[PDB]
RNA sequence: AGUAGUAACAAG
């Protein structure tokens, strides 16, 4: 998973994320992080932003 | 006028001229034939020292077990194995009192190391008794056969990565009713020969399969393969040494790592310190005892030596040592450290090849194996061997092995035994008498300092030390040990005389050609000369002569004499052409018949780097061709600095044995070689760094090569076809 | 390449044996199966090499494109079949001329060894004693030192950036070094595994114990074999640049070693100037080092003042660097219980002191007393600089809160990593409510509950004859006895451009050289002793010997030695071996008892360790005599006294042991035990006593 | 628990300390003086002091060994073409005709125009090689049923007495000659002053050893074992002749090529390290074996002619012997050059310590002497029961010879002797230094030493010399006991 | 025979 993350980031010409990413769109050239909360979405949203 | 070499000692003292008394230029004594006579001596003598204690038949293995621990005290100066538990524990309590957090801190360091330690850590212990094939193999080879064998009986602890689940499977494999495993078997194929009988047994080996019952497997796991020690220095008669299996190795590492952490902190320890750091530590330890000595009293040093070290020391005492040491640690780690002593306590000793019988009248010989050892009248064996086989009877097993509960044969517990030796040194006084002993310990060899008001009390202090050591299972050799006033002594072959004097003859065998290769041995040869100038007291004249004598031995070995010289040979015929072709002759290496530019100042610089500016451009290009076929598969005991040129080559594997065609052996070796090379092609860091992953080795490569294909297509390396062919090949896998 | 790997992977997987390996074997187990060798470990490689060279085809060739360039034979010489040793020589003579570009950048570390030797200038050789102290040292100089764990991650980022894994903080820290070596190591065609080795040898430190004498630095340790033996010295000046920190240590060691000599002689300031003028730290003089470097210690300021330069009142505590505003401190060896539960001898600093502080970027002012942080005014900066500044000042202050919450450099290294133990045990208080002043919490952020005695603000001599620096007011700031007595090893070479360089030497060097000077001039010294009364005792050579002896016992030994020698002078009982042994102790001004008699002694102790002492009655490690062969043993070295011993000296030793004592007869059991020093001193004149010279030779002696 | 156990343990368990004295140090190895035992025979691989090199003149550049041996024998044709010899001495189990037939086979095979040095596998060669003398490997089932087969009682080394020749070997090998044998290669140029001092020291140290007899003998072993190891691998099945060759240079610099004799290599399928290849050594010598008959029971000596040395014909004999060696002994022969380093380091250490005393390089002062200092003298040996002094250079040659004898007579007996006797040596040093040494079981030390004294000439002669040296120290000890008291 | 020395090799 780290080999995939580094190989993508190195090829496209971007900085590698510090955490382990969950997805990556090829057209956007942007890593994606998925989260499945129970209660409010915005509460879990801004916790990940920190 | 008759010359006398000993008369040198009139003018010069003996420690100053100690190098002369070490005949290391001579040939060391090699063992001939079988080692069964030497092994049986050790088995008899081990039981000889413990026979007064408890005897009982083991219900697990079905073997005669002797137990001298908490046995009757000795009433003579013979070697006693009769150690007393309470006396051992008091010496350890004394150590724990003087060294407070050390017992539990060493346990946690060993414990936390154990948790991080992987299974591949085992593959660096030289020879190991491979229980599958029942002969000694390398640590990596013996481990890999055990991992594959364990998978056949549903034991995939090795797959998890850590050393703990592998060691969990070892103790659980003892409970298994049957043990299926991969083994090797011969193929006795007949051929015509021109030698007496007129035939030839061409043995071909191959990977087969076997099954062993619960009890018979337990014996193999507890077994120690024995053999005679070749090239042993400073001794008349030869002796046997054992080599244990892969099972016990994991547990011994932890017990030794525990005792290592204790030893480092102990002020009177010889191990694990070595070289200059030892010489630093010991000279400090001596300096204290000289200035500790009272005014008018006497400090006396005993040049120590213990007899029958491994044979008297019992595993049951080493079990008690681990139980005391790991007090505050959890129950799982207490149980882990306890396993290694338990296996040694119930061990079995293999007895080598056997004995040869011959008829001089007929001129015929025959090896009798250990299973068929008593299948013959004992009168037909010789007078000395007859007495050994009679004493072996009670401990002898049906499958041609010997039970051996006491002793260690060749005990791996050096560190833990050094702690037990220091434990005796830690008492210092008994009965509040007018003396104070201390010393130095390095497994078997020791050195005891004894401060007191008069020398009559010093000897009584030495007598009290002698007697205290008997209670721990340590027997001081009255024959080999001796004593004198402090100022000079000997310890681990290092001779002291108001300071440690140099001994050049100890390192003299290292000065020759090492046996790796031309490029490496040159770098080694100069480094050995360079180190001995610093440490062993080699002067500049002798250092420069050692340079000269190395190049001579280097040239005669590798057959690479000076190009200008008229020495004929297979290599030399081409060297003479190269000497003519090359302009910058100083640029040529000694391996290509060039001149030796090395001197005292430039021993530390590699030859290729030294001569770089004097080389020709065509010569250096060929010498440093990046993809040359001589430089094989490299991967990052001493180390050296050398440039990887064409002279960095590899020797052939030793396969040509007594008409033994080993095609199938090498097929398995190539099968792993092919898989590992392709993994290194995919993952380039695998040569440098240790790869990690419990997942499949194919899965790592498959997912890697998919991303290689995708990024090559989008960036524009591969065409539209090559990507679709590449993606197709992965779809199958 | 990707297509070639996949095609080989497929064709490998077709084989059922290889398929069973790749599926079952884990990525952990790759390490095990790489080292799978079926044959045997070679127990005699030197033999088997010499054996293999005699046979035809010992070597092995790697199967490839270039391997087929070598023919099956060449001029009746069978090259390959595996191959012979002639195949290797054929390649270098008539092989493919490959690409060797970037070879100097890959093997950059090794070329730096060459230019250090090539550009070096070799000084004098001098034969004489050398005290080699076995200390831990760096074998080779590095590009940038790291641990093995951290270094491997930097090497990984350079060579194999796709296979690095989790990006560590070290990637961000050592980013300029990665970028540099990335650009250098690129065009080369040499294998990655070879590059990784060369990066490791210039990053991972090789530190080993070696016998050192006056040269600890790596550029010296790589030449250590040529620099010095047990019985000779070689002056060497390695080429290239040198670190300022490496000059700073040897500058401190230089000034300390000058002071220890000059204290003894009359007018210390005169010698201090005389020697410090002609000292050379490798190549530069001591003057230039003291002028250029803005650091040093107590000793450097004294020499700076002696030579006549500004005195940088500065103290470096590892990463912290202080400058003195006001106050003086004095050291006290006290035993403090550390919070973990251990007894440790640590030198506490007494009195109130005030320092101008600076730690990297961040700056501030310090105020402390005996074991307390009274105040700590600091400025705003980066988080790592402010955190280190507060921690290093707390450790430097030697507060009880620091100790009760777990020798000074060991506490530094502990609290640099594990700071959470300190900040909790320290405590907190209310912040200052001024306009410019502010407070901060544990995480280096602006807070109301600040640390106890920590404030963050927005705003930013003549020398005596006896070596003590006095202000114009009269108060003194440095002192002769205010220097450390730790005689550590110098990082760089220290040459004293003087005829008397030995005088700044080690204990055993001075002990050996002094007795050698006595033996050479034993004809004139022994002759003048029956003429000149107190003319010989005060000789130039014996000043250097007194600097070895501790100041407290120096006078007592002179009173003792002179009286023992005066027995041999006045009365007819002269010993030559004893005359040689005691004469160097007589230079110091003598210090007798209240009675008028001198202090009696068994052994005369010298500086540095328990080895260094002279025995008055017995022999010792430094000094002993053998009357059988007339061989005087000094520090291991043996000199002869033949031709310079009297015919009536055949004479008991007890006559020249104790001052005011002589041998009447021999051991008399009726008197009883052997009388100790205190018992012997307190006897009446004209009273008998039993004495043991050396275990075996008892004597009856009378006062 | 310790103190309770020690109190209740038997007092019989004790260290038994006894303070050592000179009277307690009894002469080691009493049996070596008993004339009822046979005197230790010569058992080295080649001859040493008794050697004779048929010196042929050359350009001073390397040639083939067969061509060299051919040209050496050509120049001394009377000895080459001898077919009617005189048998002077015979070994017990030797054969006169087979050894002589084999000697002629060597001389004729080497003299011929062909390239091959292979000897024909004759009845005389097969005996001296030991053809078919091994026992046949039968199955275990057959051997168990056979009642005649038994485990052999192992041979134990003989108990021999002091032979006078070992003293003579030590004397003659230590003596100087006009012949340099060493093949020391070049080194780099001297830049540093240390390298200038070292290279200046080598002129004194190396020439002292190089000109001596022991060094010429050392280089004979080295070059023979090198070529013998090569033939052993390269010609396993073939019986081959190998010449005992050595190159030599004199004081003026003209090169002589020495032929000490010829030697027959046997069949050498050497798999194991300890596996043996028989080597039959035919060597020239001026020594008459009848003068000291007890030296030569292993050898079969033929009188083959004479050569005019001085003003009269000296008899040239041919010492024939069946000998043997193994892969290890051959390898340690090739690394016999290190005998220089062991002796040269030991004596340079004294020069360095002496340089520390006087402040300058005391190399010349030790060897020759100078303005200030006398020459370094050592107690070299005895003469009619009194000490004799020798120069610095002699002591170096003595110690160099000592290190060569460690190789020539290197085995388990020398290892155990030198190791166990070293304990006793250090105790003598303590008595010399007046440290008052103690011992726990002195007969235990002697047991370990004296079991190793058997049939090794160097171990026996060392035991003789140890006891002689011990006597002279005991005489000097009477001075120290009368000091102070 | 011989090497060698507590048991082997002297081809398998």
């Amino acid at each position: 998973a780290w080999m995939v993350q580094r190989s993508l980031a190195q090829e496209h010409g971007i900085e590698t994320p510090k955490y382990l990413a969950d997805l990556f769109d090829y057209k956007t050239k942007r890593f994606i992080e998925v989260g499945i909360t129970k209660g409010l979405a915005d509460d879990y949203f801004w916790k990940k932003k920190e | 006028m008759n010359i006398n070499p000993y008369f040198l000692f009139i003018d010069v003292p003996i420690q100053a001229a100690i190098s002369t008394t070490f005949p290391y230029t001579g040939v060391p004594p090699y063992s001939h034939g079988t080692g069964t006579g030497y092994t049986i001596d050790t088995v008899i003598r081990t039981h000889e020292y413990s026979n007064k204690g408890k005897q009982y038949i083991s219900d697990v293995t079905g073997c005669t077990m002797v137990d001298p621990t908490n046995g009757p005290l000795p009433e003579d100066n013979e070697p006693s194995a009769y150690a007393q538990l309470d006396c051992v524990l008091e010496a350890l309590d004394r150590m724990d009192e003087e060294h407070p957090g050390l017992f539990q801190a060493a346990s946690q360091n060993a414990m936390e190391t154990l948790m991080v330690t992987t299974v591949d850590k085992l593959t660096q212990g030289r020879q190991t008794f491979d229980w599958t094939v029942c002969r000694n193999q390398p640590a990596a080879t013996a481990l890999n056969t055990t991992i594959t064998s364990f998978r056949l009986n549903d034991l995939n602890g090795a797959d998890k990565g850590g050393l703990i689940p592998f060691c969990q499977d070892i103790i659980d494999s003892l409970d298994r009713p049957e043990m299926t495993f991969f083994s090797v078997k011969n193929i006795k194929k007949k051929l015509p020969a021109k030698n007496r009988k007129g035939f030839l047994i061409k043995r071909i080996p191959m990977k087969v399969k076997d099954k062993i019952t619960k009890v018979e497997y337990i014996k193999r796991a507890l077994s120690l393969n024995t053999m005679t020690k070749d090239a042993e220095r400073g001794k008349l008669k030869r002796r046997a040494i054992a080599t244990a299996g892969i099972q016990i190795r994991g547990f011994v590492l932890v017990v030794e790592n525990l005792a290592k952490n204790i030893c480092e902190n102990l002020e009177q320890s010889g191990l694990p310190v070595g070289g200059n750091e030892k010489k630093a530590k010991l000279s400090n330890a001596v300096a204290k005892m000289l200035s500790n000595c009272p005014p008018g009293g006497i400090s006396m040093t005993v040049t120590g030596d213990n007899t029958k070290w491994n044979e008297c020391l019992n595993p049951r005492i080493f079990l008690a040592m681990t139980e005391r040491i790991t007090r505050d640690s959890p129950i799982w780690f207490r149980d882990f450290c306890s396993i290694a002593p338990v296996l040694f306590s119930n061990k079995i000793a293999r007895l080598g090849k056997g004995f040869m019988i011959t008829s001089k009248t007929k001129r015929l010989k025959a090896q009798i194996p250990c299973p068929d050892l008593f299948s013959i009248p004992l009168e037909r064996y010789n007078e000395e061997t007859r007495a050994k086989l009679k004493k072996l009877k009670p401990f002898f097993n049906e499958e041609g092995t010997a039970s051996l509960s006491p002793g260690m044969m060749m005990g791996m517990f050096n560190m833990l035994s050094t702690v037990l030796g220091v434990a005796a040194l830690g008492i210092k006084n008994i009965g509040n008498k007018e003396y104070l002993w201390d010393g130095l310990q390095s497994s078997d060899d020791f050195a005891l300092f004894v401060n007191a008001k008069d020398e009559e009390t010093c000897m009584e202090g030495i007598n009290d030390f002698y007697r205290t050591c008997k209670l721990l299972g340590i027997n001081m050799s009255k024959k080999k040990s001796y004593c004198n006033e402090t100022g000079m002594f000997e310890f681990t072959s290092m001779f002291y005389r108001d300071g440690f004097v140099s001994n050049f003859a100890m390192e003299l065998p290292s000065f020759g050609v090492a046996g790796v290769n031309e490029s490496a041995d040159m770098a080694i040869g100069m480094t050995i000369i360079k180190n001995n100038m610093i440490n062993n007291g080699m002067g500049p004249a002798t250092a420069q002569t050692a340079i000269q004598l190395f190049i001579a031995d280097y040239r005669y070995t590798y057959k690479c004499h000076r190009g200008d010289s008229k020495v004929e040979g297979k290599r030399m015929k081409i060297i003479k052409e190269l000497w003519e072709n090359t302009k910058g002759r100083d640029g040529l290496l000694v391996a290509d018949g060039g001149p030796n530019i090395y001197n005292l100042r430039n021993l530390h610089i590699p030859e290729i780097v030294l001569k770089y500016n004097l080389m020709d451009p065509e010569y250096k290009g060929r010498l440093l061709h990046p993809q040359n076929p001589f430089v094989g598969h490299l991967s990052i005991k001493m180390d050296y600095d050398a440039v990887s040129g064409t002279h960095s080559w590899r020797t052939k594997r030793n396969r040509s044995i007594l008409n033994t065609d080993q095609r199938n052996m090498i097929l398995e070796e190539q099968c792993y070689a092919k898989c590992c090379n392709l993994f290194e092609a995919c993952f380039n860091s695998a040569s440098y760094r240790k790869p990690v992953g419990q997942h499949s080795m194919l899965e790592a490569m498959a997912h890697r090569l998919r991303m290689d294909a995708r990024l090559d297509y989008e960036s524009g390396r591969m065409s539209k076809d090559d990507f679709e062919k590449a993606m197709a090949h992965l779809g199958e896998i | 390449m990707t297509l070639a790997k996949i095609e080989l992977l497929k064709q490998l997987l077709r084989d059922n044996e290889a398929k069973t390996v790749l599926k079952q074997t884990t990525v952990d187990q790759y390490n095990i199966i790489r080292k799978f060798n079926t044959s045997r470990i070679e127990k005699n490689p030197s033999l088997r090499m010499k054996w293999a060279m005699c046979s035809n085809f010992p070597l092995a060739l790697t199967k490839g494109d270039m391997a087929n360039r070598i023919p099956l034979e060449y001029k009746g010489i069978q090259l390959k079949t595996m191959c012979s040793i002639a195949a290797v020589t054929w390649w270098n003579t008539y092989g493919p001329i490959g690409d060797t570009e970037g070879f100097e950048r890959v093997y950059e570390s090794f070329f730096l060894r060459k230019m250090r030797l090539d550009n070096a200038t070799w000084g004098r050789i001098t034969f004489g004693p050398v005290e080699r102290v076995r200390k831990r040292v760096l074998l080779n100089p590095l590009t940038k030192e790291m641990p093995p764990d951290e270094a491997s991650n930097v090497i990984m980022e350079i060579l194999f950036p796709k296979e690095a894994g989790i990006p560590r903080e070290s990637t961000w820290i050592h980013r300029e070094l990665i970028k540099e070596k990335r650009e250098k190591l690129k065009g080369t065609m040499i294998t990655p595994i070879v590059l990784a080795y060369m990066l490791e040898r210039e990053l991972v430190a090789r530190r080993r114990f070696l016998p050192v004498a006056g040269a600890t630095s790596a550029e010296f340790i790589e030449m250590l074999h040529c620099l010095q033996g047990e019985n000779w010295r070689q002056i060497y000046h390695p080429g290239g640049n040198k670190l300022t920190e490496s000059r700073s240590q040897s500058m401190i060691v230089a000034c300390r070693k000058i002071i220890r000599r000059s204290i003894v002689a009359s007018n210390p300031l005169e010698l201090a100037v005389e020697i410090a003028n002609k000292t050379v730290i490798d190549t530069e003089p001591l003057k230039s080092c003291l002028a250029a470097i803005d650091g040093g210690d107590v000793a450097c300021d004294i020499i700076r003042a002696a030579l006549g330069l500004k005195i940088r009142q500065r103290q470096r505590f590892g990463r912290l660097e202080l400058k003195r505003i006001s106050g003086r401190g004095f050291k006290n060896d006290e035993e403090i219980l550390i919070g973990n539960g251990t007894i440790q001898k640590i030198g506490i600093w007494d009195g109130e002191e005030e320092f101008h502080v600076r730690c990297g970027e961040c700056r501030g002012i310090l105020k402390k007393s005996k074991m307390k942080l009274e105040k700590l005014l600091i400025n705003s900066a980066k988080k790592e600089d402010m955190r280190d500044l507060i921690i290093l000042c707390m450790v430097f202050s030697q507060d009880t809160r620091m100790f009760q919450g777990v020798p000074m450099y060991q506490l530094q290294r502990y609290f640099l990593n594990r700071s959470n133990d300190l900040f909790d045990q320290w405590g907190y208080e209310e912040s200052p409510k001024a306009s410019e002043l502010h407070g901060i919490n544990e995480s280096m952020n602006a807070s109301d509950y600040t640390l106890k005695g920590v404030v963050v603000t927005r705003n930013v001599v003549s020398i005596t004859k006896n070596l003590s620096l006095i202000k114009r007011t009269g108060e003194v700031i440095m002192g002769a006895n205010d220097v450390s007595e730790l005689e550590s090893q110098a990082q760089l070479m220290i040459t004293y451009d003087t005829p008397k360089m030995w005088e700044m030497g080690t204990t055993k060097e001075l002990v050996q050289n002094t007795y050698q000077w006595v033996l050479k001039n034993l004809v004139t010294l022994k002759a003048q002793f029956l003429l000149g009364k107190e003319d010989m005792f005060q000789w130039d050579a014996f000043e250097a010997f007194e600097s070895i002896i501790p100041q407290k016992m120096a006078g007592q030994y002179s009173g003792f030695a002179r009286a023992v020698l005066k027995q041999m002078r006045d009365q007819e009982v002269m010993k030559t071996d004893q005359f040689i042994k005691l004469l160097p102790f007589c230079f110091s001004p003598p210090k007798l008892r209240s009675n008028g008699e001198p202090y009696q002694f068994l052994k005369l102790v010298l500086k540095g360790g328990g080895e260094n002492f002279i025995e008055v009655r017995k022999g010792s490690p430094l000094f002993s005599y053998n009357p059988q062969t007339e061989v005087l043993t000094i520090c291991g070295r043996m000199m002869s006294l033949k031709g310079k011993i009297e015919d009536e000296e055949r004479r008991s030793m007890g006559n020249a042991v104790l001052a005011g004592f002589l041998v009447s007869g021999k051991y008399d059991p009726d008197l009883g035990d052997f009388k100790t020093i205190e018992e012997l001193e307190k006897l009446k004149p004209g009273e008998k006593a039993n004495i043991l010279l050396y275990q075996g030779k008892p004597v009856k002696v009378v006062k | 628990a310790i103190e309770r156990n020690l109190a209740r343990m038997s007092p019989l368990v004790s260290v038994t300390p006894k303070k050592l004295t000179w009277e307690d140090l009894r002469p080691i190895g009493p049996h070596i003086y008993n004339h009822e035992l046979p005197e230790v025979p010569y058992n080295a691989f080649l001859l040493m002091s008794d050697e004779l090199g048929l010196a042929n003149m050359t350009e001073g550049k390397s040639k083939k060994p067969k061509t060299l041996a051919k040209e050496c024998l050509e120049k001394y044709s009377t000895l080459r073409d001898q077919t009617d010899p005189i048998l002077i001495m015979k070994s017990e189990k030797a054969n006169e005709n087979f050894l002589w037939k084999l000697w002629r086979d060597c001389v004729n095979t080497i003299s011929n125009e062909e390239m091959s040095n292979e000897l024909q596998k004759t009845n005389y060669a097969k005996w001296a090689t030991g053809d078919g003398l091994t026992y046949q490997k039968i199955m275990k089932e057959v051997a168990i049923d056979d009642e005649t087969m038994c485990q052999e009682e192992p041979k134990i080394p003989n108990k021999c007495r002091v032979a006078a020749w070992v003293q003579t070997e030590m004397n003659l090998l230590s003596t100087l000659t006009s012949k340099r044998a060493l093949d020391l290669p070049e080194i780099g140029p001297d830049v540093a002053p240390v390298e200038h001092v070292g290279s200046e020291r080598r002129k004194y140290f190396v020439n002292e050893i190089n000109y001596c007899k022991a060094s010429t003998v050392m280089m004979k072993y080295v070059l023979f074992h090198t070529s013998l190891l090569n033939e052993s691998n390269a010609s396993m099945g073939k019986y081959k002749v190998i010449p005992i060759t050595n190159r030599v240079v004199n004081e003026k610099g003209e090169s002589f090529d020495m032929l000490y004799g010829l030697a027959v290599k046997g069949q050498s399928h050497l798999r194991g390290d300890t596996d043996v290849v028989t080597v039959v050594t035919f060597e020239f010598s001026s020594t008459d074996p009848r003068v000291d008959s007890g030296k030569w029971p292993k050898y079969t000596v033929f009188r083959i002619g004479s050569l005019f040395v001085s003003g009269r014909e000296k008899s040239v004999y041919l010492y024939c012997r069946v000998n043997g060696t193994n892969k290890i002994q051959m390898k340690w022969g090739m690394e016999a050059r290190r005998c220089l380093l062991q002796s040269m380091q030991q004596m340079e250490a004294i020069v360095e310590q002496e340089s520390s005393i006087q402040g300058y390089d005391m190399t010349k002062a030790c060897f020759k002497g100078d303005r200030v200092n006398s020459p370094k003298t050592f107690s070299i040996g005895t003469q009619e029961g009194k000490l004799v002094k020798g120069s610095f250079g002699k002591a170096l040659r003595v110690i160099f010879t000592k290190c060569l004898m460690h190789y020539v007579f290197g085995n388990a007996q020398l290892e155990g002797f030198s190791a166990e006797s070293r304990r006793l040596l250090l105790l003598i040093q303590a008595l010399k230094d007046r440290k008052g040494p103690w011992v726990f079981d002195l007969e235990g030390m002697y047991s370990g030493i004296e079991e190793c004294i058997s049939n090794n000439p160097w171990v026996i002669q060392s035991a003789y010399w140890f006891n002689e040296w011990l006597g002279f120290e005991k005489e000097g000890s009477k001075v120290l006991e009368s000091v102070d008291e």
